């Protein structure tokens, strides 16, 4: 069509590949059976000061030095490929005047480095991050020009420096995003937070080369939830019982037994009406958290349990006994699952062949019954609706 | 009659204010202590925040405490601070300031020790946060404001008229001859320019007294930043939005403090006025911190109006959690002063502060690590005493607390270990307290296990002192220090020593074996099997002590290292323990017509049962669907030894001086691979086993009451059932 548009094939610009999904979805159809899933996740990048703030000229000159050494690092980045000193304003020619010391460089093209480096320090004034003078300011046979920097490989960078610097590269990538707003898609319209890591390698190598050049300058810088209730018909309240929670993604599960009476509005276990534990932290969770056990690593199946007569609720991790002991029976009880926005459960109920590893090792020994021993039909389930 | 209460909410909080007033009367006498019980239990019953305002009055009362009855009020406020800390895990930070005021009470100085205990509790509440009125208004009229500020006072006074007029306009007041409230008119509602300067002074005087109060406190007030409903009858001011101005916490403290000035000034004038009348009192005639924040607000709105008017004019205006951990660093400076005392009654306060310090350590950011270094410094000042003394023991528990501070996550402190190592050479010559410092260094080394090398080589020299010849505790401390291929070949020599069974030298090498357990972080697993052979040697020692218990801890390190083939010989060893327990129970049968001496053998056998706990491999039993079931029969026989009589109680006596359930899993195997799942579908032998449990009530003949071996498995299940009947008591 003649119409102004861009093809959706170009919508693959950020990083995600073009597949297809059934929207939201409480239940992906996995190989061992129906994983419970969700509840799903999802904006425009913007330039930000930084620029309103301004570094003192005394520091910005040392930034011009750091920019000179970084430009020499760019000379390391280029000249080994095939480049030489002397004028020629084109990348294809494999020659460029600015492959050298800052005084030798044109004093507009050098600003593409130096002044921009200043922005980094301007950004250091923007975050409010500490950035004092921690220390007093201070070989390959390259073809053509041969710059000779003091080694940047001194003190290893603090992780906070790398993180704040990745924020800086993201910020400059955002100002560049405004720069391409003046240019229906472009190669890097997307914010640095959401694009392929191989593309991230450039901005991170730049921010880290800059942080290392600062390290040679002595500078340093430091700074809803888906439920899965069982059907109320299935509310066991008579003798021992058990169920296997196979688990995929590590995450905010709140797997465990809970009463049919429970209100969905509450996230699980804050109310008296639920007895569950988190899928990470490993803390058991009723009327607020208590410590209990190790978080399971991804793929580490849960094994929930309820004693009755001598009423109790027991948890396991692949047969590793780890809970809510001495509970009163009320109505009850039903298996219940929980999912934070990305997570994926897989709460199998009965069918002993479907159970493996985590079942026979403990539950069968204790006389516990999987649900489907009573049930020809698949058990029904109830996710909360948003 | 106030004891009877001990048996919406805001009115009850007012009643709390009243009981607190009776406590102020207490601040008859024993009866007043009963009233203290009334306020205390009332505090125990319990909203809580109004009680924390009353505890703000009790906080200023705590400042008054360092009179003793007010310290008792601080004690009830302390137990309440603990219950509230339980509620905690606003004005709470001010309560932490009350805790720093309690530290000032420590600065003021028997009963002081218990007061230091209640202060330890309030300080613990502050740590939960960190996770006769005597007014003293400052002299002001003697103070001289610079004249350039006075023209600004003309402006703030003009604003005061703008607000005083605009607020009357909010109720539709207008200019009139007289103060007729019903007429909705007032005489003064006229433009500020119309005022004679003395008429302006009626607004100015409190304001000038405020600025003079600021200069008397030497607060800076200086030029900086540039300055910045139908209409009614009469003058119509449109005052600037001072309310939207936001004071910094410095300036917010300045507003709280000028409000404290209006409080002490108006309060002092109120007191001199009541002394003039011979009169009683006013509700506000209480110290400014005692006030509910809403009571503070009545002048706080004014002082904030002033400082915000200043910030709107842009003038610089100045007085001239982790921060509590920095106050702990100041406490480390006071600890340096205590070291100056160490170079030689405040020292008893240093001891109470040491207890408060260990308690602060129990409560749990580079500054905290600096405090860990200061803890290393005070540990060095204690190290000078190493080579009251009970207070030094408190400093030792504080040293293990310093190890806990090392567990929370300069290098010079390590050099103090290097001096400590040389002292160990003196142990080769033969100061037990220096060995205790080595023990706290060992637990601190475990804190390193939670996450300068030359000093560790000096520790290797201390290992050479361990090889140079009580000492077993030093060996365990060395094993804790362990958290090196020649040491591995030496471990092979320790395996040769395990073949040898002299035993005390094996205790000396046991620390090296635990170091080998540290080496687990490959070949090290098979070496751990050789260490299981070392466990077979320790069991050879167990055939007929505490060093074998530290070696049992090393067996737990083998549990970290936990292969089945060693567990078969281990099954033979547990069977030796079973035949031994049966021979000993037969000795008890001889006693019927002895075992207490063998009870220690039952204790070492219990350590072997802990070694069986190290074997806990139930998944291997799932794979079996094997000899492990016979081991279950052995452990069941041990349960039958528990079922005998007093001998198990003698093992409890062995516990005072210092299992079978997993075997029940094996009993499931008696029911049966997939056949067991077929039994799940059945909803096999287990019912017959229950019949055997019915037979157990009255024992191989009960198995004969019934494939006879399956009946024997039913009999082990029957004895396991009777053991469960023993479990019914628990």
């Amino acid at each position: 069509p003649p119409p102004g548009y861009a093809p959706c094939h170009e919508a693959v610009l950020p990083r995600e590949r073009l597949r297809l999904e059934p929207i939201k979805e409480y239940r992906r159809e996995g190989p061992r059976g129906p994983h419970l899933v969700g509840p799903s996740r999802c904006f425009v990048p913007c330039p930000v000061d930084t620029v309103q703030i301004v570094l003192p000229p005394h520091l910005e000159r040392i930034r011009e030095k750091l920019a000179e050494n970084i430009h020499e690092l760019w000379a390391l980045t280029r000249i080994e490929q095939g480049w030489t000193y002397g004028p020629v304003r084109d990348d294809n020619k494999r020659l460029h005047p600015c492959l050298v010391n800052f005084h030798s460089l044109p004093e507009p093209e050098r600003n593409y480095n130096l002044q921009m480096s200043g922005e980094t320090l301007k950004t250091l004034l923007a975050l409010g991050c500490h950035v004092g003078m921690a220390d007093e300011k201070a070989y390959m046979m390259s073809n053509g020009y041969k710059p000779a920097p003091l080694d940047l490989s001194h003190v290893r960078l603090t992780p906070a420096q790398t993180t704040l610097v990745d924020r800086l590269a993201e910020n400059g990538h955002n100002v560049w995003a405004r720069d391409r707003v003046a240019q229906r898609r472009n190669p890097r319209l997307v914010p640095y937070r959401l694009l392929d890591e191989a593309t991230k390698r450039s901005n991170r190598d730049s921010l880290c080369q800059a942080v290392r050049t600062l390290l040679g300058y002595g500078y340093n810088i430091e700074p809803r939830v888906r439920i899965f209730r069982a059907e109320k018909s299935y509310t066991v309240q008579s003798g021992r019982w058990y169920f296997e929670f196979e688990a995929v993604t590590t995450g905010e599960m709140r797997v465990g037994w809970a009463r049919p009476e429970l209100r969905p509005d509450v996230e699980l276990g804050a109310d008296e009406l639920a007895y569950v534990f988190n899928g990470h932290r490993g803390q058991r969770w009723h009327l607020g958290s208590e410590p209990f056990g190790r978080p399971w690593q991804s793929g580490d199946v849960v094994g929930c349990m309820i004693d009755l007569t001598e009423n109790t609720i027991i948890f396991t991790l692949n047969g590793e006994v780890l809970a809510f002991r001495e509970i009163e029976i009320g109505d009850g009880f039903l298996p219940v699952c929980s999912l934070g926005p990305g997570q994926v459960g897989h709460l199998n109920l009965g069918q002993d062949v479907s159970s493996l590893r985590f079942f026979a090792i403990c539950g069968l020994q204790e006389g516990f019954e999987p649900f489907a021993i009573n049930m020809q039909r698949p058990v029904t389930t109830w996710f909360s609706k948003s | 009659l106030a004891v009877l209460p001990l048996i919406p909410l805001f009115a009850g909080t007012e009643h709390r204010a009243i009981m607190v007033d009776s406590m102020l009367h207490t601040v008859r006498g024993r009866s007043l202590t009963k009233a203290q019980r009334d306020v205390i239990e009332d505090c125990l019953m319990a909203r809580p925040s109004m009680l924390q305002h009353l505890l703000r009055r009790l906080v200023f009362d705590v400042p008054i405490l360092n009179k003793m009855p007010l310290k008792l009020l601080t004690n009830h406020y302390e137990r309440c601070w603990k219950y509230y800390c339980l509620p905690t895990g606003t004005s709470e930070e001010e309560l932490h300031l009350t805790r720093k005021l309690f530290w000032g009470i420590f600065d003021s100085l028997y009963d002081q020790e218990l007061y230091r205990m209640a202060m330890p509790c309030l300080c613990a509440i502050a740590g939960a946060l960190p996770p006769n009125f005597d007014p003293r208004p400052v002299e002001t009229l003697n103070v001289i404001i610079p004249e350039k500020l006075d023209s600004f006072i003309n402006k703030f006074a003009e604003y005061t008229h703008e607000k005083w007029a605009f607020d009357k306009i909010q109720n539709n007041w207008s200019y009139g001859e007289n103060v007729d409230e019903e007429l909705k008119t007032h005489p003064m509602l006229r433009p500020y320019k119309t005022f004679s300067e003395k008429d302006k002074e009626i607004y100015r005087w409190p304001i000038k007294e405020s600025l003079k109060a600021m200069i008397a406190w030497e607060w800076t007030i200086e030029k900086a930043r540039e300055g910045e409903y139908d209409p009614r009858e009469g003058y119509n001011p449109q005052p600037p939005d001072l309310s939207g101005v936001t004071l910094s916490r410095e300036l917010q403290a300045m507003a709280e403090q000028l409000a404290e000035n209006y409080h002490n000034t108006w309060g002092r004038k109120k007191k001199q006025e009541l002394e003039a009348k011979g009169g009683g009192t006013h509700p506000l005639l209480v110290p400014y911190d005692t006030l509910t924040a809403k009571e503070k607000a009545r002048d706080r709105e004014k002082a904030q109006e002033l400082l915000k008017f200043l910030q709107m004019n842009g003038y610089a205006v100045t007085r001239g959690y982790f921060l509590s951990t920095p106050a702990k660093v100041l406490g480390s400076g006071g600890h340096a002063s205590n070291k100056e005392k160490e170079m030689i009654f405040c020292k008893l306060a240093a001891l109470v502060r040491h207890r408060v310090s260990l308690f602060g350590t129990d409560a749990p950011l580079h500054i905290l690590a600096r405090s860990l270094d200061a803890r290393t410094v005070m540990k060095s000042g204690p190290e000078i005493v190493k080579a009251f003394f009970e207070s030094a023991s408190e400093d030792i528990e504080k040293m293990v607390e310093n190890l806990r501070l090392g567990k929370v996550s300069t290098t010079v402190a390590l050099l103090p270990v290097l001096t400590t190592l040389f002292q160990h050479i003196a142990q080769h010559q033969f100061l037990d307290d220096v060995q205790v410092s080595c023990y706290r260094t060992l637990c601190s080394i475990y804190s390193l296990g939670t996450t300068v090398e030359k000093l560790r080589p000096a520790l290797g020299e201390c290992l050479a002192r361990l090889a140079a010849a009580a000492f077993l505790e030093p060996q365990l401390n060395e094993y804790n220090a362990c958290s090196t291929l020649p040491m591995l070949c030496s471990y092979l020599p320790r395996w040769w020593e395990r073949g040898p069974e002299p035993a005390l030298p094996a205790g000396a090498p046991p620390p090296c074996t635990a170091v080998t357990s540290d080496h687990l972080n490959g070949n090290i697993l098979r070496i751990i099997v050789n260490n299981l052979g070392i466990d077979e040697a320790t069991w050879m020692k167990r055939l007929a002590v505490s060093r074998a218990r530290p070696e049992l801890l090393h067996s737990h390190f083998i549990p970290t290292i936990g292969k089945r083939a060693g567990k078969v010989v281990a099954e033979e060893e547990q069977l030796r323990l079973e035949a031994k327990a049966e021979a000993e129970e037969g000795e008890l049968l001889v006693r019927d017509e002895c075992r207490d001496l063998y009870a220690l053998y039952p204790l070492l056998i219990r350590y072997v049962d802990n070694n069986r706990a190290h074997w806990l491999p139930n998944a291997n039993a799932e794979e079996l669907f094997v000899g492990e079931i016979f081991i279950y029969w052995s452990k069941s026989h041990n349960f039958k030894r528990e079922e005998q009589n007093f001998v198990v109680q003698n093992e409890i006596n062995n516990m005072s001086f210092l299992m079978a359930k997993a075997g029940d899993a094996q009993s499931g195997g008696s029911d049966q691979t997939k056949k067991k799942r077929r039994g799940d579908r059945y909803s096999t032998l287990k019912k017959m086993l229950p019949i055997g449990l019915n037979m157990c009530a009255p024992k191989t003949r009960y198995a004969l009451k019934d494939v006879r071996e399956f009946l024997q498995n039913n009999l082990h299940l029957q004895g396991k059932v009777e053991g469960s009947p023993s479990l019914r008591w628990q």
